[PDB]
């Protein structure tokens, strides 16, 4: 029992069509290994200034016979500064024809995100706190846990195939693994945090140099680019020619010339001899205006986002606390086994 | 984008 779900490559994010409520109201929502809560855009939400938050489906709680309004205020904040607020509730959620009942979600009535988010990370990382960090509501069974608990999958686990940079679609598989879509063997890596799907990154090879790292990296489907501590990012920027630019009082971004040569690869070395090779096309990102970002950016948090993850096949196992990885093989061939 | 806290 595996559940395949199509991932829409939207550019900066990968989203899936899911349904919510007794009347199966279609929501197109970001598939996010970096958050743990599922929220939907209320049909009467107030979007953030300049944000078209109602173009990817909306949810009307009043037309679902099964919708339960829990008492409780919902608030979440993301790495890029975006936020959502609303109220906690429960309803039926349907994923590629497979329904789960009484799933706790948030009904969002204000958001600066473009669409809803389906957070599928650890339950310990749920957004169950007020602004000051006081816990306001209990931790609860999020979507992957509920899939397991209601007998839809055997193990709280999922495989991620973002597919190639040009592809319109990829696939996420809850409770299974597509053994046709990688070369070599999946190498199991220990998850190093009890809250975040992070594994140890031993080193990064770029432009003929090996840069020792030895710290955790978040494998985040819901991040576009790749983020590293400032000093490590600066070491890589030195080989690549990326230049740091101050864009706000506290924000700095690496820019790079749009016509920069993109031959060569960047290699990421993990535990147990696991290795992911990323083509350097992944490190030039086109902005609207004729400038480009470098695909690595500085941050206190280390995150391998989509520009990395497109080049790996990943089996996240939240029960075993492992993420198993192998170099991706882009193919329509498919041979899925349950996990 | 960069998805929690």
């Amino acid at each position: 029992d595996s559940i395949s779900l199509s991932l829409i490559n939207e550019g900066p994010s990968y989203a899936s069509k899911v349904s919510v409520g007794s009347n199966k109201q279609q929501q197109t929502v970001i598939i996010d290994t970096g958050s743990s809560d599922f929220w939907v855009v209320d049909s009467n939400a107030q979007c953030g200034k300049g944000v078209d938050c109602k173009s990817s489906g909306t949810f009307t709680p009043s037309s679902s016979s099964s919708y339960k309004n829990l008492g409780a205020a919902f608030t979440i904040r993301y790495g890029d500064g975006s936020t959502s607020q609303g109220t906690w509730g429960k309803d039926t959620v349907t994923i590629n024809g497979v329904s789960i009942t009484g799933q706790q979600i948030a009904d969002v009535t204000q958001t600066s995100v473009d669409q809803g988010i389906l957070g599928i990370g650890y339950t310990s990382n749920e957004a169950v706190y007020d602004t000051s960090g006081r816990q306001t509501t209990p931790n609860y069974d999020n979507v992957p846990v509920t899939l397991k608990k209601q007998g839809k999958i055997r193990t709280n686990a999922y495989s991620l195939y973002l597919n190639s940079p040009s592809a319109e679609t990829g696939t996420i598989i809850f409770g299974g693994v597509d053994n046709a879509k990688y070369s070599g063997k999946l190498v199991a890596e220990q998850v190093t945090s009890s809250q975040a799907l992070t594994i140890s990154l031993a080193s990064v090879n770029l432009k003929g140099s090996s840069f020792s790292f030895g710290d955790g990296a978040l494998l985040d489907s819901g991040t576009t680019l790749t983020y590293f501590p400032s000093d490590f990012a600066a070491q890589l920027a030195d080989k690549a020619g990326a230049r740091l630019v101050q864009v706000a009082r506290d924000q700095y971004l690496y820019f790079i010339d749009c016509n920069t040569d993109t031959s060569g690869t960047t290699v990421f070395n993990f535990g147990n001899g696991a290795k992911i090779t990323v083509p350097n096309t992944e490190y030039v990102y086109q902005n609207g205006d004729g400038t480009c970002l470098w695909g690595i950016q500085p941050s206190d948090d280390t995150i391998l986002g989509d520009n990395f993850l497109r080049h790996a096949y990943l089996l996240y196992n939240l029960d075993a606390n492992t993420i198993s990885i192998a170099q991706v093989k882009y193919t329509t061939d498919s041979s899925i086994s349950a996990v | 984008v960069v998805f929690a806290f």
